[PDB]
């Protein structure tokens, strides 16, 4: 039900901004300069674009040099309410040379 | 007048940063809501090439 995240600075997307969207069959991000919605929709004008509970998903991001890095890790988990007592590390997923400059950021969720 | 340059105010660019109009980055001090007189307009220009 959570599919994705949207990065920038105003975050209208008319200025510069990238979306990061699962869609269960792939990864798909762009760093669009189209007018993005007030309120993000997933119901039931680009400068790059690209195309790849019991369980925890985690993801680190940095930006450096215009490089949007990504690390994460996948695993099971047998409490819900709070993040793991034990030690894991972080991979890389990718590097990308998007160019932008980012201080604010949302989520997005799957809907009825 | 096709190749451009684009600003000479405040904040200066990253390492591999690329930068957009969306609002008017104007030139001086004042806010200028689509005016394009005194501290006004882009620092935006082209070349005489
Ligand atoms: C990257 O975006 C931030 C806004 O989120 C820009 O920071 C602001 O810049 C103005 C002048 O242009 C300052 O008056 C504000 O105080 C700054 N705000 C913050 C939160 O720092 C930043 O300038 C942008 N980067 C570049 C190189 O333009
Ligand atoms: C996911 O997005 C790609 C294009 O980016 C598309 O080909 C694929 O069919 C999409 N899958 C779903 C389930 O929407
Ligand atoms: C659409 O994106 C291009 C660059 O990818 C940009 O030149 C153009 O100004 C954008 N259009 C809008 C409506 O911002």
């Amino acid at each position: 039900i959570i599919r994705g995240w949207i990065f920038g600075t105003t975050l209208d997307s008319k200025t510069q901004s990238l979306l990061i969207v699962n869609n269960a069959t792939n990864v798909v991000i762009k760093v669009c300069e189209f007018q993005f919605c007030n309120d993000p929709f997933l119901d039931v004008n680009c400068t790059f674009e690209y195309v790849s509970f019991k369980n925890l998903r985690e993801f680190v991001f940095k930006n450096i040099d215009g490089y949007f890095k990504i690390y994460s890790k996948h695993t099971p988990i047998n409490l819900v309410r709070d993040l793991p007592q034990g030690f894991s590390a972080l991979e890389p997923l990718v590097d990308l040379p998007i160019g932008i400059n980012i201080t604010r950021f949302q989520t997005l969720l799957a809907l009825h | 007048y096709n190749y451009r340059y684009r600003l000479f105010r405040k904040s200066n660019l990253k390492p591999f940063e690329r930068d957009i109009s969306t609002e008017i980055y104007q030139a001086g001090s004042k806010p200028c809501n689509g005016v394009e007189g005194f501290n006004c307009y882009f620092p935006l220009q082209s070349y005489g090439f």
